[PDB]
């Protein structure tokens, strides 16, 4: 787990120098965006269930993976897919609030490929679901907040 | 199944060395009969004191019906 | 001696605390979105970030003045600031474009404490003076870092235990200097009363934490004679992420008890699966916990013996993997040694899963760490001193993908610790194809993962079982090998051809189509489909007319696009190298010498150069010459064992009595 | 883990030669040096902190970049970890000196050490140098105490280095 | 309340409250006047809120136990509406949904299923009550109140 | 391997149906991005050795890795690390041209972790090197194409952990 | 796909794509719109192409397993015709015969010999389908369609 | 590879003794059955193609395996399944002629289950196909020869299990 402040402090500390104006500028941008980042974190926390519902409806329902023989067949696997989508949304919110992708690399992508490949979860359908979730979040929290959330959504999608 | 209602005080003997967070050591709880010998031995070997033991569940001298 | 490896997981230990990191870590470890209070804390921190940046910039711009104020308070008889070394930028690094071409010449052109004694710069020495000045500048730099981070942790973790590391002769002097610096820093605002409060607080925290005198290491006493005891400095614990620990109290409100119960579920089941799986009996257990009849220890013991735990973490797994997972679920840690695994395996053999749960919960370690009211939590890196012996397995066990790995990870590593290098490829068990007629079948890393890396050096040579195949003249040097499924003297050989048309019926050992099919079946492992031989027809003609030898025909077959698509295009590079070597040389590679040579050839020139290097090798000429199609000459131990599944001939088990009147006592009445 | 006597006794049954002349000679030779091994362990235990402190200071003298910004001994957190690990090495080397066998090092010091050090980015060159510095300091202290035939004291430290260092040739 | 939440957050880490937690606590205790006055306008307008909300709820959901010609059922439904208004006032005072959760949310589904009151009907009535109560206060005051109303509806689904 | 067009074709083919309008839109997006992909591939080809040099200077030089006893110590291990970085850069360019990470999974990542564990190669150091390479490429090419190449660099980094 | 072909060709030599290969890639991605249009044309007209081609194929080759009175055999032949039209559309989209060859040409003779379907009859049906498809298309767009139909016919013969 | 004669010889050889009367009787039984074995091998060699045709028709055709997304979809995978069935039939004929299952164990069944698990080939479908092939061969060559070949067909099916 590492946030933007930790990254900048470490980059300055490796060379043993104070915070140069470029690092101060990056920290200032992070701090100033913090207000809208917290606002959209509140919105996502309030509408997580709706976001996941819309995402599943527009990316996974009425496809082959829901019909018998698909990976979303049976209630247990449907619930597991919905839970994975909730995980992705929550950890994307974490990464947005931290201003860094370290949390995603540490607690999402570390073992995600192994899990999905051992269990037979289709990667492409999950990527499409993450894209649909990014679109829904963007439409819900606005343009700029949606874009800065979509950065971490795309980080998760590219990790897969 | 037979249950014992056991009250004990089991202070930690190594809390200064490990600097573990302080915990309440005086408890009362129901212990299954099948685990009570091991639990009592653990408490004794930790220096704790068993204050009260009662047969909360079951009857003494039962030959069958323990399950 | 220790060649087995458990792997090296990528770990990023925390070095200090930031406000966002602390808040988000607390939320993460409870598996839920940020609370309203936590979001308010984050918003308050972010809204104040500009002020913190201004304070840090003010301290940075006057860093020389502050450090000079600190140094002049304790140093006499010299200029301390002459010993302050600033960081030097690394200019002209390779690839930076500083030098164009290969031309490098034209690039240039507060009252003092009682009895306080000052430090003489000249008698103190250049080394110690540089130490002191860099220490003062470092203190100021870390204070600005703490200001920006919103947390003094970066100070506390790095100055607790510093007293004594900095010589005890000058600790007092250090304090004096720090106070002087503090004074100068407070002279640079004098108009805010809030920035001054923050700077005062950080300086006071630094001084207070630096004054701690030799903080005690946290000892992790071995739980048995098979486990080692360790120590962890307090700085490592302070810098590490904080475990939110839940303590169940019968006097707490229902919501807090439910939060603790949810924590219990998240630990024992790795997730609150209770609602998903219809764990209705949970209600009764919860009542017995809420009313105080049982403790958290007994609640966890009943959870481990429940049908939900058996369905989740016993049914999908073998006994070894189930024990390994139960270690994490009931102790918050992985198994330490193979003796611990042996005791738990015996417990499971004697009594079953409930006996194993009892052995874990009733252990002295459980009561040592969690007692009766504390919810079990994950231990590990940053919480206590860790062992190297179970490093990789425990780090992999704490990940959410632990219940997805079915092959045991602890008992295998613990067993292989005591053994020499395994019979496997130097690049791992995943680089060994199945030794079948055709098809490159490899263990996929991400599907049913069971990698067991070992530290093979560049000079290890593999032991191979000879198949005994080959012509009788090319034998008697390695004729002692014998492998099932080997066509011994049935090698494909074509003597070279040397103005009139040939007879209608001229018979060789194999007809031309039969020989060509045999060559295809050896190079590709199997016969190609109908049209797939179209690109090579001309080559076949050149083989039938004597234009090229069997060696050249084999080289052309291995260079074809069909071979490249089958064994090179969609294969990991060294997996493809190993499989192509097995197909052309007839044996696996010996070690990292050949593997490195072929990997370098593949990296620099490519696939065709790899085929040329294999075919043109002197060993290929020695074994197959110019006229023989390659054949299998060596197999691995596992490949040999897969072809020998019948052992009924060796189970023959193992007359006149040697004693008169047996089993009788002397002098019987 | 095993000590020398246990390993020799078990090998007596394993090899089928029983208690022959070579085993008796090796046992007598080992038992001749037992008191010296105990004395060496006592010296190491009585001066452990001084040995570790001297070795780490000499290490930072020979690797001044370790304590500079960006180094692995940078900050007191990592300095304390350095001291802690060097104490680990000294303690297990003293154990191996007492036991006369390297199995304790194999089971409790070197098993998984390379994996841990790769995960944490701990440099192995300075680790070997620090182990050798501790060995030299221990030899100096033993010579000061008056010990004469202390060749076996070299065995653990050197061995540990050979186990952790990468293959160069 | 917010205070106990912050204190428990600090206690779970075995450390004194962090400066950010202290700042949140101070910001909360500053808004005590606003919370008290919102609770006051919620208590004084409870009867009209109940009446209007019940009228609208019966308009959109006529087939409900309260609107079934039973005097006692109607009286108890309106009593429940008033009780939930009071609980929302408690939550406004505390700064968090903890009073509402402790008094009338934990076990609400079991209690109302035992009473054979359809849960969707109660959700509709809560929505009507929320829309009635939000119209009697400033939009800034509503931010808390509406949230707590949502907490009743989410817990009842 | 498999590129974007083949990925869409296979997605349609497992269902036994022609490309639906969404797949056609994705195909059109790939066709329109092909010009940028070709320009980025040309730029990376021109400065491949310079990119690797800058990566090594940024992430590996003057650290304990190249010091005696380190994993990049001796000339052969230094050259081996450079060779691995060259492989990573070339296959990232391939994946960027193809629009798919399939070639990266097939050729580079399937067995790299166990190989590095067996060799003792520090995986954290090589992940930091790959991220530094992503930074170098995004500085050489630009922001948009730098981000496009960073997608595949991030996929490599995730597959290494 | 031609992109996969270029990348694999470059990789076999362990080198970045040559300028000629980059030109091939640019020219291919330049013509994506026409390929999408042709694929849409083939998808829209697939059924009438199959119907007319089946009529011509049964008129020209009446002694075939399709029209032997077996409804299932007729349906399977129609489905195979549609599948080959779809594979030709895939190949048009990809700029190469790799989709068609990897889905329905490698092992086609083995599959149809196991099915006991005469290969000459399949060649005749493919020719009829090619004629029908070329009818409903301009010659410039039909160049690749005819080339891939001929590819199928050669793979079957 | 072992046949019946070599199996008896080896079983007598591990005891260091000549073939006892029981082994000689078993050898006489094999010699007597040799004529039927040769006749069955001739018939199977003559009808191998349509044997595999009937097997596929009565076990795999018009199921989900040959539908899009099934394991026998596309001509390449259909041909691969037919090739595997050809291998099974040919080596079952070899084993029947030899009177021993050793050639199946060392040339077909070694790692076949692991291979199919790696490829995703349905094991149950393969077992059903092997049973269908056994029934087809029994129909072709009669009852006694049918069961003699079914011994080795069942050995293959058990090896896949
Ligand atoms: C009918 C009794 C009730 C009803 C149902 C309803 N269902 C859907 C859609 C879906 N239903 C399922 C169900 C299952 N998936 C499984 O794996 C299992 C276990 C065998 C079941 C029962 C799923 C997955 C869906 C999603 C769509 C899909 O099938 O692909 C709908 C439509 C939902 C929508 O918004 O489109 C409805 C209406 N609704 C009622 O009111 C009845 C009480
Ligand atoms: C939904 C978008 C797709 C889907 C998902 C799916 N996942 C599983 C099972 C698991 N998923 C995970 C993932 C995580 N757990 C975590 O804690 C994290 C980090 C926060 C992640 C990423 C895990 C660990 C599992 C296994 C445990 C479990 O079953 O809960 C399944 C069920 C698989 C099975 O057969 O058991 C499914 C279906 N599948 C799709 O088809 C969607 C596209
Ligand atoms: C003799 C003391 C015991 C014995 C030995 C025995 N060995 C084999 C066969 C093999 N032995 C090896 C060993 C090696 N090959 C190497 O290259 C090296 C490193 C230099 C070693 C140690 C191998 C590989 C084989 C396999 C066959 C081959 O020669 O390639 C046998 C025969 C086994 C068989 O039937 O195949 C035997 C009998 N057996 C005893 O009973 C003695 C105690
Ligand atoms: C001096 C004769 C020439 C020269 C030297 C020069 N060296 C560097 C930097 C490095 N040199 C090495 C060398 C080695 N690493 C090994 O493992 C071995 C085998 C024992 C050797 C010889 C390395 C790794 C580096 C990189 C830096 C590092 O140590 O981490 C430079 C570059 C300095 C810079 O940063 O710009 C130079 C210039 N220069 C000359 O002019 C001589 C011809
Ligand atoms: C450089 C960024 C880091 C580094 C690398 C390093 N690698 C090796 C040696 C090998 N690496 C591989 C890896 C691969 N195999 C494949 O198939 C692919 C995909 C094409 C890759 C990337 C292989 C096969 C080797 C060969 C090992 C041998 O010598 O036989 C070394 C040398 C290790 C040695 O012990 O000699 C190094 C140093 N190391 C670092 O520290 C960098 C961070
Ligand atoms: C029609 C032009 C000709 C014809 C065809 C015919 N086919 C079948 C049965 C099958 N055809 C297939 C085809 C394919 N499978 C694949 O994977 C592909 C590649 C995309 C193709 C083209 C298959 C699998 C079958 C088996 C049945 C099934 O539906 O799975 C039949 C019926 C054969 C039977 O024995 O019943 C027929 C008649 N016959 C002609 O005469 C035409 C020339
Ligand atoms: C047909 C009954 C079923 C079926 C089969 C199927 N197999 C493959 C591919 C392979 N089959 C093998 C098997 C063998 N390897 C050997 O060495 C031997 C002994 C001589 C055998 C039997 C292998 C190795 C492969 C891999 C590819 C290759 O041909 O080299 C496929 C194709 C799968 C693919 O994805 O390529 C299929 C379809 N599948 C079914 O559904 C039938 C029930
Ligand atoms: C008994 C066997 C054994 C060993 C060796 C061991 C080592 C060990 N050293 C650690 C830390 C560390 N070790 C070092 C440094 C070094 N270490 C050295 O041996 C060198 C002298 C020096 C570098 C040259 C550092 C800097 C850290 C902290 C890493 C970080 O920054 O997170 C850690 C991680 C923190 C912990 O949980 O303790 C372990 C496990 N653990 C064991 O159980």
């Amino acid at each position: 787990m590492q946030d933007a402040i930790t990254a900048l402090i470490n980059s300055s500390d490796v060379q043993g120098r104070y915070l140069d104006p470029s690092s101060l500028d990056k920290l200032q941008n992070y701090f100033q965006s913090g207000d809208m980042r917290a606002k959209t974190a509140i919105a996502v926390s309030a509408n997580a269930k709706n976001i996941v519902t819309k995402t599943v409806a527009k990316s996974l329902l009425y496809t082959d993976i829901t019909a018998p023989g698909g990976n979303m067949y049976t209630c247990r696997r449907y619930a597991a897919c919905v839970r994975d989508l909730d995980y992705f949304l929550r950890y994307a919110t974490y990464a947005m609030l931290a201003g860094d992708t370290s949390i995603l690399d540490e607690r999402i992508l570390n073992g995600l490929r192994e899990t999905y490949n051992s269990l037979g979860v289709p990667i492409g359908a999950t990527i499409r679901s993450v894209q649909a979730m990014k679109e829904v979040v963007t439409s819900l929290v606005g343009a700029d907040a949606g874009r800065e959330m979509g950065v971490y959504f795309d980080h998760i999608a590219a990790g897969l | 199944m037979r249950m014992f209602k056991v009250t004990a005080c089991v202070p930690s003997q190594t809390r200064i060395r490990t600097q573990r967070e302080l915990q309440n050591t005086y408890f009362t709880k129901l212990v299954p009969y099948d685990n009570w010998f091991r639990e009592q031995q653990r408490i004794m070997k930790m220096g704790g004191k068993i204050v009260k033991v009662q047969l909360a569940t079951g009857k003494p001298g039962m030959n069958t019906g323990l399950l | 001696s220790v060649k087995a490896s458990g792997g090296s997981p990528v770990t990023q230990p925390q070095r200090y605390h930031t406000v966002p990191v602390a808040v988000i870590s607390h939320a993460v470890q409870q598996d839920r979105c940020l609370k309203n209070t936590e979001l308010q804390e984050l918003a308050d921190f972010f809204s104040s970030g500009v002020k913190l940046l201004e304070i840090a910039n003010t301290l940075t711009q006057h860093a020389d003045e502050i450090v000079l104020a600190g140094a002049n308070r304790i140093f006499v008889g010299g200029s301390p600031m002459a010993y302050l070394e600033k960081p030097k930028e690394k200019i002209g690094l390779p690839g930076s474009g500083y030098y164009v071409g290969e031309d490098f010449l034209t690039a240039a052109r507060d009252p003092l404490p009682g009895g306080f004694r000052f430090i003489n710069v000249s008698r103190y020495g250049a080394v110690r003076m540089k130490r002191s000045m860099r220490d003062l500048a470092w203190f100021l730099r870390y204070i600005t870092y703490a200001i920006v981070a919103g947390d003094g942790s970066i100070l506390s973790a790095n100055v607790r235990g510093l007293r004594g590391v900095i010589p005890e002769d000058v600790t007092e002097a250090t304090i004096v200097a720090l106070r002087a610096m503090r004074r100068q820093s407070l002279d640079y605002f004098l108009e805010d009363a809030e920035a001054t409060q923050l700077v005062k607080g950080y300086f006071d925290l630094l001084i207070a934490e630096y004054l701690t005198d030799k903080p005690s290491n946290q000892v992790r006493i071995g739980v048995s004679n098979d486990q080692q005891g360790l120590q962890l400095p307090q700085s490592y614990s302070m810098s590490a992420e904080v475990r939110p620990k839940f303590v169940f109290k019968q006097a707490a409100t229902l919501t807090q008890k439910q939060e603790a119960i949810a924590a219990i579920y998240r630990h024992v089941f790795e997730r609150d699966v209770t609602d998903t799986y219809g764990f209705t009996q949970k209600a009764e257990l919860e009542s017995q916990l809420i009313g105080g009849n049982i403790s958290v220890k007994e609640f966890v013991r009943r959870l481990g013996k429940s049908r939900l735990y058996r369905r989740l973490f016993y049914e999908p797994f073998t006994i070894s993997r189930a024990i390994e997972l139960a270690a994490r679920h009931f102790l918050g840690r992985g198994l330490s040694s193979r003796e611990e695994f042996q005791t738990y395996f015996d417990v499971m053999t004697k009594g079953g899963l409930p006996a194993l749960v009892d052995a874990f919960v009733d252990s002295a370690e459980y009561s040592d760490y969690f007692g009766e009211e504390t919810v079990p939590y994950l231990r590990g890196l940053g919480q206590e001193a860790q062992e190297c012996r179970n490093w990789g397995p425990q780090l992999d066990l704490f990940k959410y993908s632990a219940p997805v790995r079915k092959v045991p990870q602890f008992i295998t590593l613990f067993g292989s610790y005591q053994k020499p290098l395994p019979e496997q490829h130097p690049y791992g068990c995943g680089n060994d194809p199945l030794e079948i007629q055709f098809g490159a079948i490899f263990p996929q890393e991400t599907r049913n993962p069971h990698p067991q890396p070992a530290f093979f050096n560049k000079d290890t040579r593999r032991i191979l079982i000879g198949s005994g195949a080959g012509s009788p003249d090319k034998l008697n040097g390695n004729a002692l090998g014998k492998v099932p499924g080997s066509l011994g003297t049935r090698v494909l050989k074509l003597e070279p051809l040397h103005g009139h048309q040939s007879p209608s019926v001229n018979l060789l050992h194999h007809s031309s189509p039969a020989f060509i099919e045999g060559a295809y079946r050896q190079v590709f492992g199997r016969s190609l489909y109908e049209g797939q031989r179209q690109p090579l027809s001309s080559t076949e003609s050149k083989l039938l007319g004597g234009e090229i030898s069997v060696r050249e025909f084999v080289r052309q077959l291995a260079k074809s696009k069909v071979f490249r698509s089958l064994y090179w295009d969609s294969l990991y590079v060294t997996k493809a190298i190993e499989y192509i070597h097995r197909r052309l040389m007839g044996r696996p590679t010996y070690g990292r010498q050949e593997m490195n040579r072929y990997y370098d050839i593949c990296a620099t020139r490519g696939f065709y150069a790899l085929i040329d290097a294999i075919i043109d090798s002197p060993e290929y000429l020695e074994c197959f010459g110019e006229n023989t199609v390659p054949y299998e000459r060596y197999v691995t131990a596992r490949g040999y064992l897969m072809r020998s599944p019948r052992h009924e001939n060796q189970l023959r088990r193992e007359t006149v009595p040697d004693k008169y009147n047996p089993r009788k006592a002397n002098w019987a009445a | 883990m095993q000590d020398k006597l246990t390993s020799v006794a078990k090998n007596c049954d394993l090899t089928g030669s029983s208690l022959n002349r070579e085993v008796v000679e090796t046992l007598k030779e080992f038992l001749a040096d037992g008191e010296k091994r105990v004395q060496v362990a006592g010296v190491i235990g009585s001066n452990a902190a001084e040995i570790v402190k001297t070795a780490v200071s000499l290490l930072f003298q020979e690797y001044p970049e370790l304590v500079s910004p960006g180094g692995n001994a940078y900050t007191t957190r990592r300095y304390n970890m350095y001291v802690r690990d060097m104490n680990y090495f000294l303690r297990y080397c003293s154990y191996a000196i007492v036991a006369g066998d390297a199995s304790v090092l194999d089971e409790r010091l070197l098993a998984g050490l390379r994996d841990t050090f790769n995960s944490l980015g701990i440099p192995l060159g300075p680790t070997a140098r620090s182990i050798q510095l501790m060995k030299n300091i221990v030899k100096e202290k033993l010579v000061t105490a008056g010990m004469t035939n202390i060749t076996f004291v070299d065995e653990p430290f050197d061995y540990v280095v050979r186990e952790i260092s990468e293959t160069e040739i | 309340s917010i205070v106990t939440e912050l204190i428990l957050n600090a206690d779970s880490e075995s450390r004194y409250p962090a400066p950010k937690e202290i700042q949140v606590y101070q910001n909360f205790v500053k808004t005590g006047e606003q919370r008290i006055r919102i609770a006051k306008i919620l208590a004084e307008n409870e009867q009209r809120i109940v009446q209007n909300g019940s009228a609208r709820f019966w308009e959109r959901v006529p087939n409900t136990p309260s609107n079934s010609g039973n005097e006692r059922k109607t009286a108890s439904c309106q009593r429940d509406q008033g009780w939930y208004i009071r609980l929302i006032a408690y939550s406004v005072l505390a700064g968090s949904e903890k009073p509402l959760e402790e008094i009338g949310t934990i076990g609400i589904k079991e209690m109302y299923n035992n009473l054979e009151i359809p849960l969707r009907n109660i959700v509709e009535c809560m929505r009507c009550l929320k829309e009635e109560a939000l119209s009697l206060m400033s939009e800034e005051d509503a931010l808390e109140v509406s949230a707590y109303f949502d907490y009743v509806m989410r817990s009842l689904s």
